């Protein structure tokens, strides 16, 4: 029900149809795969430079994503650019606090290289130290009974965002972003009436995801200028972009 | 330039 929609038969087709564009298997599939084919038969591998790897695939996909998007569609390049760029990190940590509860990822696994991986970097985007933050946020979620439904409608609120420097067609980001939210109180106010003030509660973390996507972008950035990790990738370019 | 081709076509 947590990964699932909670009153099916009292659910708009919107939130439906947002659903349908997620598919969970495809996204865990793809990571250990990546995870298997980048360590099998390898001695010892630069586990950040894993966690790159796999956060620059996770870009492809999410590019691949809004791509489909029912809004985008009616959006040009440029503005759909802009609009990805802004909040590539911050999609990330939620999808990780979205699988991180809903479909119980674990914090590290062993590579079959006798090495370990920290998936939870993966949410953190390379920094330990968030932990706590992430943690706290997880619980706040948890408690508001963070659903698939409400992940899908938060994600698309975080991806259309008007208030973004240089978008052209303003009107469409907005009103996007508008019926989505609507979408999402609606859906609050029909499946969890028991869950006081869902609504904002979720709407608030949106604002704290966002300053640990900060940091994380930061640290990231900071840690291609050493060196660390290949430069002609996504990740780096979108890394870049503002700057 | 990437960033664009994925979404250009």
């Amino acid at each position: 029900g947590s990964h699932m929609l909670e009153d099916p038969l009292r659910v708009s087709p919107m939130i439906r149809e947002f659903v349908q564009s997620i598919d969970d298997r495809e996204w865990q599939t793809q990571l250990f795969a990546l995870l298997q084919k980048q360590t099998y038969n390898q001695v010892e591998v630069d586990l950040f430079e894993l966690m790159c790897k796999v956060l620059d695939q996770n870009l492809f996909s999410q590019v691949d994503w809004a791509r489909n998007t029912v809004f985008f569609k009616d959006l040009k390049v440029d503005d759909q650019m802009k609009l990805l760029q802004h909040s590539w990190s911050d999609m990330l940590v939620l999808d990780h606090l979205h699988h991180r509860i809903h479909n119980g990822l674990p914090d590290e696994t062993q590579l079959n290289n006798g090495q370990v991986f920290n998936l939870m970097s993966l949410g953190l985007l390379g920094v330990p130290q968030l932990g706590d933050y992430f943690n706290e946020l997880q619980n706040k979620l948890q408690d508001l009974k963070f659903d698939m439904g409400d992940y899908v409608c938060m994600k698309f609120l975080i991806l259309l965002n008007p208030s973004v420097r240089g978008i052209v067609n303003r009107k469409t980001v907005s009103e996007g972003h508008d019926n989505v939210q609507a979408a999402l109180l609606d859906y609050t106010l029909t499946c969890y009436p028991s869950v006081n003030d869902k609504f904002r509660g979720l709407v608030n973390i949106l604002p704290e995801i966002h300053a640990m996507a900060v940091r994380g972008e930061d640290h990231l950035y900071t840690k291609h200028c050493a060196g660390s990790a290949p430069t002609q990738t996504l990740l780096m370019e979108m890394l870049h972009a503002k700057r | 330039s990437t960033l664009r081709a994925l979404l250009t076509n």
